[PDB]
C-alpha cells in the first residue's frame, strides 16, 4: 500500500471501540445459527436460505471442517468468513508439521484469536464482521468455543449467533441442559433454529454439522430431512 | 488548511519554509564583517539568570582550522549541520590533501538543506554565517533555511538584523581595519543589547590569513570592552 | 572423529512397567582426562528424561533450546508433554539445520503422562526418528552396546534385573573403549517415583 | 463533499470524479485525429501557434514508440511523454523475450493496464492523457486503437481527440475505410483538420501528418509535409 | 512504517509540540539540585506516596555511572527509555576511550538524541527534562540540564518543575558563596530550598548526594528531620 | 446513519453498513448492459448484447465475452478497465493452477480465489473496491455444465440460470417462471430461452449482430463463441 | 480551495493548482533571455542582491563544455538538478565518450521531473532553466517549466515582465539568426534592459552573460568580461 | 518592525514615560502582536505600576509584564489568525 | 490520505496525552481484581465476569494467567489485547531463562514489557494497549513483590492494588485496614473477601462470581495455588459470620 498503516480504531470518550461495536452489530444481523455441546460430542446447526429458488445449495457450504475431528460454523459475512477459514486451515498445519499431531481446539481458538486480535489493531483496515462457533473432540471430551470481532473467546454447552440470539439463547438456557445425546442436541437445535426460521423448513434451509468423539462429520440433506421430517 | 507541508503557496512558495524564515527573527542576533585583514564576527549571548553559566553559551564554534561559523534561533538543529560539515571538510582533506575552501562548505550544506519529507523530516530553523580564509582570503557568507546562499561583507542576523544592517552599511567601507571593525561592530551590539556590556554578554569570532587560531579568547575581549 | 571428539555414550532400555537410561560421567578432549562431573542425561517434565551424546556445546545448546520450546508449550497448555510430541519436536529441531546440522545423538526415555506406559526412542542427527521396544543405544562403539544388549535384554524385568542388566552392559561396554569411562550414572524411573544411582566404574 | 478528492473513493453516484475531471481536462487540448486505410494507418495532429512562440518542429505530440508503432497523443503533454517511455520499454520487453514486433492488441492492453492501475489509488492521480495508436503488418493488416484516461482499450478505423471531436469525426463517415488509399487519406485528413477548427478560435496553427503502413514498408514516421505538400494546395482551395 | 509530519513551523515561526510539550515538565514533579566545591547534592519533592507503598520501585533518581547521577522531570516512562539509552552510551564510551565519561559528553548525547528524535517522522517529542550531576575528572563540580528541544546547558544550581521561577527567585538568595562554604551547609541549603518549594511536608522530601569522588548515597529521613530541625531552630534564631 | 470518513473509505457505519460496496453494486449499472446465463442438461449458454454508436467501431474489439481457458469462458459487467484487469488476473491464475498442480482447474476454485482477491480489494481502506462483476462457465467431471458469478463483495456463487445487472433483476423473475414448472432443457431450448428472457425484458427484437452468444457443452467440451450466421438460424427458429 | 491540497487532486476544471503555483514561483525570479543564431547561442541573465555589500546573486552557471544553463527559482532544486545534470553529462561523456545531444538530455530532465509531479505528498521543482548547447546540428535554446513540458526556440525568456522582453523579441528576432556574437549579445541586453524600470541600469556587476558557439566552448562572462559587451550602447529613450 | 514603535508612540502619550525608555527594543522583542496586544502591553505597564504604587513605569519595570503578557498569554491560545484565514 | 489520520501520537494542547486518558478509562470499567502483601506467600483475587452458568469453565485459570514458574498476573481490560501481551512477556521471560539458565527477576521483565507498551505511545499512530494487569512472584533478593502495569507505559510497582475504578474505595479500605508484616494469608484473605464483600456490588458474594489464587514459597517449587470452590465457601460464610460477630456491639 502507501505505508499509512495507522489504526483507524481509536478510543471513544468512554474507551469503547466504535468499529468493533459496529462489527458486532453486523454479526447480530447475521444468519441465525446454533450449536450444542453435550455428551458424546458437539452438534452445530446453522441456517442457509436462498433469496431466490434459482440458488443451488449443493454448491457452497456454511460448514467448513478444519480437520476430521474439528469443524466450524459462523454468522455474519461470508466474504470475511471464507478468508479467515482459509487462514485457520493453513494455520493448523504448521502445528501439525511440528508435532505430527492434530491441533487441540483450545490451541486453534488461541492462534485464530490472536490473528483476529492483531487484525483489529492492524494498520488501516477494518476488523472482521464474523463471529465463529468452533466445535471439536479431543482427549475423549469434546469442546465448543465462540469467537468475537475483538478476538476474545468463551465456551458454551449451547449458544447462538445471529438475529434473536438472546431470545433463542434464553430458550436454550431453559430447555437445553445437562448432557444429552446427539439425537437430543439435534432435536432441540432444530427447535431453536426453527424459532426464527421461515414458514417452511427443508433439508436445504439449514445445515447440521456434528462432532463425534469419533471425529467431526458433516451431514447431508438426506439425513437432514431424515431426522427433521418430523421436524422436532 | 492543513496540507502536506510540501505544498506551495498561491503566490507563492513552501509554507513551513517561509515560516522558518520567520523562526530566525526571534533568535540571538550576530554581526560578521569581512575585511582584507581578516574576518571578525560577533554575537550577543542573551543571558537571563545567574543560574545561566556564561561560558556554556557559544553561538560560535570553529568548524575547521580556517573556518568559523555563527548560528541563530534554534541551536541543537544547528549542531548536526555543524558536526556533519566538519566531517565534509575532513573528507575533503582526505581526498585532496588541502583545505576545503570556505565557499565549497556553503553548498556542501545548502545542497542538503532541504531533504525533508514524509514518504521516501522538518526543515531547519537556524541561520548561519561562515567566516574563514581561503586562497582569496577573508570570506563572510550568509545562508538561510531554504538553502539560498549569498556572500556578504558585513552581515547581520537575528532580531537586530534589520537596524544593525542599516547602521552597519552606514559605518562600513572596504578600507576597514580589523580592530576598527571589531569595535565598530560592538558599538551596534551595545546599542542592541538590553543589559549593560560585560565580558559575558558577547563573544567574538575572528579569523585572519596568518593570525590563527583564533577563534578568540576572553581577557582580550575584557580589554576590548574598556577599549571603547 | 567429529562425534568421538568429546566421546561419550548414552543407553536407554525399557523395563516391564518402568524404563532405564544410563550414560557415563566422563568429559574430556580426546585422550586428555578433564573432568568427571559432567552431566548429559537431562530431566524433561516428570516421569520422563532425555539423554545426549556428542559435542558438549551441541549437548548444552540442544538442551537449552529444547527446554525453551517445552516450557512455552506446557506454559500454553496445562498438560504435560507426551513422549511422541517431544520426539517429533526434537526431530524438527534437528532438521531445522540441514546444511548446518548440529552433532548429537538424542535419546528420549520417558513414560506416557496419561497412563504409565513406558516408551523409548532414538533419533538421527538430522532428525530421523526411530522407536524400538527393547533398547535404544547411541554412542562411540557398537559391538559393545548392541553386543551386550542383544546378549542380555529380556522382555519383562523387575527394576532390579533391569538395573543390573543395563549396569553390566554399560560397564563391559565402557571397559573396551577408552574415550568413554570415568564413572557412570543410572536413572531408573517408574510411574510412582524416580530412582537414580551411581555405578562404581574403573577410573582407568 | 470529499467524494471528488481520492480516486480510491466511490461517490453517491458510484463513480470517480478524478476520472471525470481528468477526462474533460483532456478535452481542452488541440484536436488531433486519426484514421486507418486498407494499406496502413494515417495519423494527424493540429499544433497551435500561440504567440510566436518558438521554433517550429518542437514538442510534437506525434511520437515513435517502435519501428512499426508510434504515438499521436493529446492532453497533458508530460504524462503523455511518460506513457511514450512506458510503451517504448514495453515493446523493448516483448522484443527482449520474443524478438518480433509486438501485436498492437497486447501493447494497448498493457498501457491500458497501467492507466487503469493509476485510477485506483490516492497515491497517484488519473492520467491526463488520451492518445491514438496504430500499426501495420502483412500477417496482421492495418490496426488502430484508441485509449482513454480511464483505461478502456478498443479500436476503430478512425477516431477524434481534442476540442473539436464529434463535429470532426462526423464527416469522417465520408472517408471510406478500405476503398481509399493512404496517399489520398493524407490530403483527406488534411482537409478535415484544415477545414475544421475555425481560424478565429486560434489565430494561427499548423498541420502534422505521421503515417505507418504498407507504403513505407512498416516504418512509422512523418510522411514528410514537404513531400506532396498536398494539404495547403487542396485545403486552402477546400474552404469553399 | 509511519511517515508523517509530527510537528511543523506555525507561521509565527515557532514549533508547537516542543515549546508546548514543555507543559508536561511544567506540571511535573518538583526537583532541584546544586553544585559545590566538594559535594554535589540534588533534590526532589512531590513524592506523594500512598504511605503504604514502596519508594524504590518508583524511585526518581538513578545513575549511568558511579561518577554521574541522574535527575529528571516530565513523565516517568520516557525517563526510563532515555535513561537506559544513556546507560548504553556511557557504557560504549567506557569500552573505547577507557577513561570515565565527561558530563558535557553524555549530556550532549542525551540532548542531541532528543533533538534528532524531535526531527524524524513519526516520533512524539520527549516530554521530559532532566539534569545531570556528578564530579568531574580532576575533581571539579559539574551539572547540566536538558530541554524538550534538546539543549544541554550548564547551570550553577537547578530550577525546574512546578514553581521553578519562585525556586530560582529564592536561589538568588541561595547563590552567595558563603552558601555553601560548608558541606552540611550545602545539604541543609538544598533542604532549605526544597523546604521553601512546594509543600515541604518533611516526608515526601528526598535527596541524593555525591561527595567528591565517593559513590552516590541517599540519607535516610532521619537527617531529613534532623536538617529540618536545624533549619527550624535556625528560623527561630532568626527572630 | 453515517459518521466520519465511512462514506469515503471502507469501514462500518453506526448500523454496521459500509457504503463502498453498495456504491459498487450500483457502479455496475453505468454500463447499461445485460448479462444472461442459462444452464442446460449437457450444455451451458451465455448471451449478452452490445451498443454500437459509431460505424467506426470494430465489432471484433468490443466483444464482451472472454475465453479464459480452452474449456472456460466468462462474461463481465460494470466498467470496462476493471473487467479487463479481472480478466488477466483470471487467465493468469488459471495458468498458475496448471503450473502448480498440472491438471485443469475446476473453475469453481477459481471463483473462490478471485472472490478472496475481491475481499482483499474491499479490505484496505486506501484502495478502491473495484466494482466490476464476473460470471463464468465451464465443464467438470460428472458435474455437467456449471455457472458461477463472482461479485465485488468478496464472494462467489453459482446456480442454474442467473443474471445480474441493470434489467436483470426482473429477468430473474421471468426466469424462475421459465425454469419451473418442470422444464427440461435441451441445447436449443436453453439457447431459445437465452434469447427470450432478454427479449421480454427488452422487446427490441433485433438483428443477431448486437447480441453475442457464448456457449459450452459436453459434446465439444471447449468454450465457443457463436458466429452470427448460426445465431440468426436460432433467431428465425424461435420466431414461428 | 480545499481541492488544492496536494498534487494528487484534479480540480473541478481539471487543473492541478500546485503546478500553477510553481509557475508563479518561477515568475518571481530575475528576468533572463536566451537566444541563438544560425551559428551561435547566447543567454543573458540579470542578478539581484539583498543589500549593498551583499553579492549580486548569480544565475548563469557552467555545466559541460558544450552546454551551459541559465536559472531562476529555488536555488536548492537548481543546484540539485544541476548536479543530476553534471551526472547526465559525464554519463554519455564516460561510456560513449561523446557529448550529449540536447534533445534527449532535456527529455531526461522531463522524466526526472515527472514523477514528483504526481505522487502523493510530492512537489514539483521551481525551475527557470534555459539551456544552450551544440550537437552535430548546432545551436539549441530550450526552456523548461514545473509541469515538465519543454519548448525549443530562437529566443525565450522567463521571470519578471519577460513578456515585455518578447515584445522586443518579435521585431528583430528574425534578424537574430544572422548577425555574429557581439551585436547578438547587445540584442540580448536590449531584450533584458526593458525588464528594468527605465530609471536604472544595467550596470556591470548586476548582470551575468554566457555565450557558446559552434567551435566555441561555453564560457561565463561577468563584470570585466561584459564590459566590452556593455560598452558601445545607446541609452533607452525617455 | 518599526511599525510597532508607532503604536508605542500613540500609546506612549498615555501615563508617563521615563526618558530612558527605548521603544525599538520592546518592538523588536514582540513580533506578531498587532497593535492590540502591545496596547495591553502599554496597559499592564501602568497596571503593575499601580500595583507597585510607582507613578511612572520604567521600561525594565513593565517589560516583565510584557514578556509575561505576550509569553504567558501566547502560551495557551490566540494568534492563529493567519491559520484562521490560511 | 493525511486527512484520514487521527493523529493519535500527538499531545493535547493542555499538556496531556489524549489517547492515554481513554486508555485509563478502558480499565475504568470491566475487570475488578485485587492483590495484597503476604509474608511467605502472596494473594490475588479476581472477579469472574460472566456469571452465566452455561459456560463450560474448563479454562482453569482464566483472568489469572501463569506466565512463569515463579510468577503470574491478573489482567483487566481487553482480553485478547492482553493475550498478545501474555504471549509476548512469557516469551521474554522464557528467553532470559534461555540465556542465563536462571529464573528471570520480576523487575527487568515488568519494565521491559512496559517499555514495549510505550513503543506505541511514542510513535506509530497505533492503538495503544488498553490493558492493565498486576504481577506477583518471588526473587532471590526482595522475595515476594507486586507490580502494576499502566496504559501509559509506566509501571507503578506497589504492595497494594486498585482494579478497577471500582477499587478506589477498596484502596481507602486497605489504608484503614493496613498492617505491617502479617501473613496469616488467611487474615488478609478474609480482609479480601471483606473488600469485595463491600466494593463488589453483587451481594451474598457468590464464590463463582469471583476467583482467588495464591502463590506461596516452597522448596524449591514456589507453589502456585488455584483453589476449589468449597474451601473458599467456608471462608466466605466464615467471614459473614465474622460480620455477624461485629454487629454484636449494637
Amino acid at each position: 500500500e502507501r505505508g499509512y498503516s495507522f489504526s483507524l480504531t481509536t478510543f471513544s470518550p468512554s474507551g469503547k471501540l466504535v468499529q468493533i461495536e459496529y462489527a458486532l452489530a453486523a454479526v447480530a444481523g447475521g444468519a441465525p445459527s446454533v450449536g450444542i455441546k453435550a455428551a458424546n460430542g458437539v452438534v452445530l446447526a446453522t441456517e442457509k436460505k436462498q433469496k431466490s429458488i434459482l440458488y443451488d445449495e449443493r454448491s457452497v457450504h456454511k460448514v467448513e471442517p478444519i480437520t476430521k475431528h474439528i469443524g466450524l460454523v459462523y454468522s455474519g459475512m461470508g466474504p470475511d468468513y471464507r478468508v479467515l477459514v482459509h487462514r485457520a486451515r493453513k494455520l493448523a498445519q504448521q502445528y501439525y508439521l511440528v508435532y505430527q499431531e492434530p491441533i487441540p481446539t483450545a490451541q486453534l481458538v488461541q492462534r485464530v484469536a490472536s490473528v483476529m486480535q492483531e487484525y483489529t489493531q492492524s494498520g488501516g483496515v477494518r476488523p472482521f464482521g464474523v463471529s465463529l462457533l468452533i466445535c471439536g473432540w479431543n482427549e475423549g471430551r469434546p469442546y465448543l468455543f465462540q469467537s468475537d470481532p475483538s478476538g476474545a473467546y468463551f465456551a458454551w454447552k449451547a449458544t447462538a449467533m445471529g438475529k434473536n440470539y438472546v431470545n433463542g439463547k434464553t430458550f436454550l438456557e431453559k430447555r437445553y441442559n445437562e448432557d444429552l445425546e446427539l439425537e437430543d442436541a439435534i432435536h432441540t437445535a432444530i427447535l431453536t433454529l426453527k424459532e426464527s426460521f421461515e414458514g417452511q423448513m427443508t433439508e436445504d434451509n439449514i445445515e447440521v454439522g456434528i462432532c463425534n468423539e469419533a471425529g467431526f462429520r458433516r451431514l447431508t440433506p438426506t439425513e437432514v430431512k431424515d431426522y427433521l421430517a418430523a421436524i422436532a | 488548511y492543513d496540507r502536506g507541508v510540501n505544498t506551495f503557496s498561491p503566490e507563492g512558495r513552501l509554507f513551513q519554509v517561509e515560516y522558518a524564515i520567520e523562526a530566525i527573527k526571534l533568535g540571538s542576533t550576530a554581526i560578521g564583517i569581512q575585511t582584507s585583514e581578516g574576518v571578525c564576527l560577533a554575537v550577543e549571548k542573551r543571558i537571563t539568570s545567574p543560574l545561566m553559566e556564561p561560558s556554556s553559551i557559544e553561538k560560535i564554534v570553529e568548524i575547521d582550522a580556517h573556518i568559523g561559523c555563527a548560528m541563530s534561533g534554534l541551536i541543537a538543529d544547528a549542531k548536526t549541520l555543524i558536526d556533519k560539515a566538519r566531517v565534509e571538510t575532513q573528507n575533503h582533506w582526505f581526498t585532496y590533501n588541502e583545505t576545503m575552501t570556505v565557499e565549497s562548505v556553503t553548498q556542501a550544506v545548502s545542497n542538503l538543506a532541504l531533504q525533508f519529507g514524509e514518504e521516501d523530516s522538518r526543515p531547519f530553523g537556524v541561520a548561519l554565517l561562515f567566516g574563514g580564509v581561503d586562497e582569496k582570503g577573508p570570506q563572510l557568507f550568509h545562508m538561510d533555511p531554504s538553502g539560498t546562499f549569498v556572500q556578504c561583507d558585513a552581515r547581520a542576523i537575528g532580531s537586530a538584523s534589520e537596524g544593525a544592517q542599516s547602521s552597519l552599511q552606514e559605518v562600513y567601507h572596504k578600507s576597514m581595519t580589523l580592530k576598527e571593525a571589531i569595535k565598530s561592530s560592538l558599538i551596534i551590539l551595545k546599542q542592541v543589547m538590553e543589559e549593560k556590556l560585560n565580558a559575558t554578554n558577547i563573544e567574538l569570532a575572528t579569523v585572519q590569513p596568518g593570525q590563527n587560531f583564533h577563534m578568540f579568547t576572553k581577557e582580550e575581549l575584557e580589554e576590548v570592552i574598556k577599549d571603547i | 572423529s567429529i562425534m568421538s571428539y568429546n566421546g561419550g555414550a548414552v543407553m536407554a532400555m525399557k523395563g516391564k512397567n518402568c524404563v532405564a537410561i544410563a550414560a557415563d560421567r566422563r568429559f574430556g578432549i580426546q585422550a586428555q582426562m578433564v573432568t568427571t562431573d559432567f552431566q548429559k542425561i537431562f530431566p524433561m517434565g516428570d516421569r520422563l528424561y532425555i539423554g545426549l551424546a556428542g559435542l558438549a556445546t551441541d549437548v548444552q545448546t540442544v538442551a537449552q533450546r529444547l527446554k525453551f520450546r517445552l516450557n512455552l508449550y506446557e506454559l500454553k497448555e496445562g498438560r504435560q508433554i507426551k513422549p511422541y510430541t517431544l520426539m517429533s519436536m526434537v526431530a524438527n529441531l534437528l532438521y531445522e539445520k540441514r546444511f548446518g546440522p548440529y552433532y548429537t545423538e538424542p535419546v528420549i526415555a520417558g513414560l506416557d503422562p496419561k497412563t504409565f506406559k513406558p516408551f523409548i526412542c532414538s533419533l538421527d542427527l538430522i532428525g530421523c526418528p526411530m522407536v524400538t521396544d527393547d533398547f535404544v543405544v547411541s554412542g562411540t562403539c557398537a559391538e559393545q552396546m548392541y553386543g551386550m544388549c542383544e546378549s542380555l535384554w529380556e522382555p519383562n524385568m523387575d527394576p532390579d534385573h533391569l538395573f543390573e542388566t543395563i549396569s553390566q552392559a554399560m560397564l563391559n561396554a565402557v571397559d573396551r573403549d577408552a574415550v568413554s569411562g570415568m564413572g557412570v550414572i543410572v536413572h531408573i524411573i517408574e510411574k510412582d517415583k524416580i530412582t537414580t544411582r551411581t555405578l562404581k566404574a574403573r577410573m582407568d | 463533499t470529499g467524494y471528488d478528492l481520492s480516486a480510491s473513493t466511490f461517490s453517491p453516484d458510484g463513480r470517480v470524479f478524478q476520472v471525470e475531471y481528468a477526462m474533460k481536462a483532456v478535452e481542452n487540448s488541440s484536436t488531433a485525429i486519426g484514421i486507418r486505410c486498407k494499406d496502413g494507418v494515417v495519423f494527424g495532429v493540429e499544433k497551435l501557434v500561440l504567440s510566436k512562440l518558438y521554433e517550429e518542429g518542437s514538442n510534437k505530440r506525434l511520437f515513435n514508440v517502435d519501428r512499426h508503432v508510434g504515438m499521436a497523443v493529446a492532453g497533458l503533454l508530460a504524462d503523455a511523454r511518460s506513457l511514450a517511455d512506458i510503451a517504448r520499454e514495453e515493446a523493448s520487453n516483448f522484443r527482449s523475450n520474443f524478438g518480433y514486433n509486438i501485436p498492437l492488441k497486447h501493447l494497448a492492453d498493457r498501457v491500458a493496464m497501467y492507466v487503469h492501475a493509476y485510477t485506483l489509488y490516492s497515491a497517484v492521480r488519473p492520467f491526463g492523457c488520451s492518445f491514438m495508436l496504430g500499426s501495420y503488418s502483412v500477417n496482421d493488416g492495418a490496426q488502430l486503437y484508441m485509449i482513454d484516461p480511464s483505461g478502456v482499450s478498443y479500436g476503430y478505423w478512425g477516431c477524434a481527440i481534442g476540442k473539436a471531436r464529434q463535429a470532426a469525426k462526423t464527416e469522417i463517415e465520408k472517408l471510406q475505410m478500405k476503398e481509399m488509399t493512404c496517399r489520398d487519406i493524407v490530403k483527406e485528413v488534411a482537409k478535415i483538420i484544415y477545414i475544421v477548427h475555425d481560424e478565429v478560435k486560434d489565430k494561427a496553427f499548423e498541420l502534422e501528418l505521421s503515417w505507418v503502413g504498407e507504403l513505407t514498408n512498416g516504418r512509422h514516421e512523418i510522411v514528410p509535409k514537404d513531400i506532396r505538400e498536398e494539404a495547403e494546395k487542396y485545403a486552402k482551395e477546400s474552404l469553399k | 512504517s509511519y511517515d508523517r509530519a509530527i510537528t511543523v513551523f506555525s507561521p509565527d515561526g515557532h514549533l508547537f509540540q516542543v515549546e508546548y510539550a514543555q507543559e508536561a515538565v511544567k506540571k511535573g514533579s518538583t526537583a532541584v539540585g546544586v553544585r559545590g566545591r566538594d559535594i554535589v547534592v540534588l533534590g526532589v519533592e512531590k513524592k506523594s506516596v500512598a504511605k503504604l507503598q514502596d519508594e524504590r520501585t518508583v524511585r526518581k533518581i538513578c545513575a549511568l555511572d558511579d561518577n554521574v547521577c541522574m535527575a529528571f522531570a516530565g513523565l516517568t516512562a520516557d525517563a526510563r527509555i532515555v535513561i537506559n539509552r544513556a546507560r548504553v552510551e556511557c557504557q560504549s564510551h567506557r569500552l573505547t576511550v577507557e577513561d570515565p565519561v565527561t558530563v558535557e559528553y553524555i549530556t550532549r548525547y542525551i540532548a542531541s538524541l532528543k533533538q534528532r528524535y524531535t526531527q524524524s517522522n513519526g516520533r512524539r517529542p520527549f516530554g521530559i527534562s532532566a539534569l545531570i550531576v556528578g564530579f568531574d575528572f580532576d575533581g571539579t563540580p559539574r551539572l547540566y540540564q536538558t530541554d524538550p528541544s534538546g539543549t544541554y546547558h550548564a547551570w550553577k544550581a537547578n530550577a525546574i518543575g512546578r514553581g521553578a521561577k519562585s525556586v530560582r527567585e529564592f536561589l538568588e538568595k541561595n547563590y552567595t558563596d558563603e552558601a555553601i562554604e560548608t558541606d552540611d551547609l550545602t545539604i541543609k541549603l538544598v533542604i532549605k530550598a526544597l523546604l521553601e518549594v512546594v509543600q515541604s511536608g518533611g516526608k515526601n522530601i528526598e535527596l541524593a548526594v555525591m561527595r567528591r569522588d565517593q559513590s552516590l548515597k541517599i540519607l535516610n529521613p532521619e537527617e531529613i528531620e534532623k536538617y529540618v530541625a536545624e533549619i527550624e531552630k535556625e528560623k527561630e534564631e532568626n527572630e | 446513519s453515517s459518521a466520519g470518513f465511512d462514506r469515503h473509505i471502507t469501514i462500518f457505519s453506526p448500523e454496521g453498513r459500509l457504503y463502498q460496496v453498495e456504491y459498487a453494486f450500483k457502479a455496475i449499472n453505468q454500463g447499461g448492459l445485460t448479462s444472461v446465463a442459462v444452464r442446460g442438461k449437457d450444455c451451458a449458454v451465455i448471451v449478452t448484447q452490445k451498443k454500437v454508436p459509431d460505424k467506426l467501431l470494430d465489432s471484433s474489439t468490443v466483444t464482451h465475452l472472454f475465453k479464459i481457458t480452452e474449456n472456460i469462458g466468462c462474461v463481465m459487467t460494470g466498467m470496462t478497465a476493471d473487467s479487463r484487469s479481472q480478466v488477466q488476473r483470471a487467465r493468469y491464475e488459471a495458468a498458475n493452477w496448471k503450473y502448480k498442480y498440472g491438471y485443469e482447474i475446476p473453475v469453481d476454485m477459481l471463483c473462490k480465489r478471485i472472490a478472496d482477491i475481491s475481499q482483499v480489494y474491499t479490505q484496505n481502506a486506501e484502495m478502491r473496491p473495484l466494482g466490476c462483476c464476473m460470471i463464468l462457465i465451464g465443464i467438470d467431471e460428472e458435474q455437467g455444465p456449471q455457472v458461477y458469478k463472482c461479485d465485488p463483495a468478496g464472494y462467489y456463487c453459482g446456480f442454474k440460470a442467473t443474471a445480474a445487472g441493470v434489467k436483470q433483476t426482473e429477468s430473474t423473475s421471468f426466469l424462475e417462471k421459465k425454469v419451473k414448472k418442470k422444464f427440461d432443457w435441451t441445447f436449443e431450448q436453453t439457447v431459445e430461452t437465452a434469447i427470450t428472457c432478454l427479449s421480454t425484458v427488452l422487446s427490441i427484437d433485433f438483428k443477431p449482430s448486437e447480441i453475442e452468444v457464448g456457449v459450452v457443452t459436453v459434446e465439444n467440451p471447449k468454450f465457443r463463441i457463436l458466429t452470427e450466421a448460426e445465431i440468426d438460424a436460432h433467431l428465425v427458429a424461435l420466431a414461428e | 480551495n480545499q481541492y488544492d491540497n496536494d498534487v494528487t487532486v484534479w480540480s473541478p476544471q481539471g487543473r492541478i493548482h500546485q503546478i500553477e503555483y510553481a509557475m508563479e514561483a518561477v515568475k518571481q525570479g530575475s528576468a533572463t533571455v536566451g537566444l541563438k543564431s544560425k551559428t551561435h547561442a547566447v543567454l543573458v541573465a540579470l542578478k539581484r542582491a539583498q543589500s549593498e555589500l551583499a553579492a549580486h546573486q548569480k544565475k548563469i552557471l557552467h555545466v559541460d563544455n558544450h552546454i551551459g544553463i541559465s536559472i531562476a527559482g529555488l536555488t536548492a532544486d537548481a543546484r540539485l538538478l544541476c548536479n543530476f545534470m553534471r551526472q547526465e553529462c559525464l554519463d554519455s561523456r564516460f561510456v560513449f565518450d561523446r557529448p550529449l545531444p540536447v534533445s534527449r538530455l532535456v527529455s531526461l530532465i522531463g522524466s526526472k521531473t515527472q514523477i514528483p509531479t504526481q505522487r502523493y505528498g510530492r512537489r514539483p521543482y521551481g525551475v527557470g532553466l534555459l539551456i544552450a548547447g551544440y550537437d552535430d546540428m548546432g545551436p539549441h535554446i530550450f526552456q523548461t517549466c514545473p509541469s515538465a513540458n519543454y519548448f525549443d526556440c530562437r529566443a525565450m525568456s522567463i521571470g519578471a515582465r519577460s513578456q515585455s522582453a518578447r515584445t522586443y523579441l518579435e521585431r528583430h528576432m528574425s534578424e537574430f539568426m544572422e548577425c555574429n556574437l557581439n551585436e547578438l549579445v547587445k540584442h540580448g541586453l536590449r531584450a533584458l534592459r526593458e525588464t528594468l524600470p527605465a530609471e536604472q541600469d544595467l550596470t556591470t556587476k548586476n548582470v551575468s552573460i554566457g555565450i557558446v558557439g559552434k567551435d566555441l566552448e561555453f564560457t561565463i562572462y561577468d563584470d570585466d568580461d561584459v564590459s566590452p559587451f556593455l560598452e558601445g550602447l545607446e541609452e533607452r529613450p525617455q | 518592525l518599526e511599525g510597532r514603535t508607532h503604536i508605542f508612540k500613540i500609546h506612549a502619550r498615555s501615563m508617563s514615560v521615563e526618558r530612558d525608555i527605548r521603544f525599538e527594543l520592546l518592538a523588536r522583542l514582540c513580533p506578531n502582536s498587532t497593535g492590540a496586544e502591545i496596547r495591553s502591553v502599554c496597559t499592564e505597564a501602568g497596571m503593575f505600576a499601580i500595583r507597585a504604587r510607582r507613578k511612572i513605569a520604567t521600561e525594565k519595570d513593565f517589560l516583565e509584564a510584557v514578556n509575561k503578557v505576550i509569553k504567558s498569554y501566547a502560551k495557551f491560545s490566540a494568534t492563529p489568525r493567519y491559520m484562521t484565514y490560511n | 490520505s493525511r486527512r484520514y489520520d487521527s493523529r493519535t501520537t500527538i499531545f493535547s494542547p493542555e499538556g496531556r496525552l489524549y489517547q492515554v486518558e481513554y486508555a485509563m478509562e478502558a480499565i475504568g470499567h470491566a475487570g475488578t481484581c485485587l492483590g495484597i502483601l503476604a509474608n511467605d506467600g502472596v494473594l490475588l483475587a479476581a472477579e469472574r465476569r460472566n456469571i452465566h452458568k452455561l459456560l463450560d469453565e474448563v479454562f482453569f485459570s482464566e483472568k489469572i494467567y501463569k506466565l512463569n514458574e515463579d510468577m503470574a498476573c491478573s489482567v483487566a481490560g481487553i482480553t485478547s489485547d492482553a493475550n498478545v501481551l501474555t504471549n509476548e512477556l512469557r516469551l521474554i521471560a522464557q528467553r532470559y531463562l534461555l540465556q542465563y539458565q536462571e529464573p528471570i527477576p520480576c523487575e527487568q521483565l515488568v519494565t521491559a514489557l512496559c517499555d514495549i507498551k510505550q513503543a506505541y505511545t511514542q510513535f506509530g499512530g497505533k492503538r495503544p494497549f488498553g490493558v492493565s494487569l498486576l504481577y506477583i512472584g518471588w526473587d532471590k533478593h526482595y522475595g515476594f513483590q507486586l507490580y502494576q502495569s499502566d496504559p501509559s507505559g509506566n509501571y507503578g510497582g506497589w504492595k497494594a492494588t486498585c482494579i478497577g475504578n471500582n477499587s478506589a474505595a477498596a484502596v481507602s479500605m486497605l489504608k484503614q485496614d493496613y498492617k505491617e508484616g502479617e501473613m496469616t494469608l488467611k487474615s488478609a484473605l478474609a480482609l479480601a473477601i471483606k473488600v469485595l464483600n463491600k466494593t463488589m456490588d453483587v451481594s451474598k458474594l457468590s464464590a463463582e462470581k469471583v476467583e482467588i489464587a495464591t502463590l506461596t514459597r516452597e522448596n524449591g517449587k514456589t507453589v502456585i495455588r488455584v483453589l476449589k470452590q468449597k474451601e473458599v465457601e467456608q471462608l466466605i460464610k466464615k467471614h459473614e459470620e465474622e460480620e455477624a460477630k461485629a454487629e454484636r456491639e449494637k
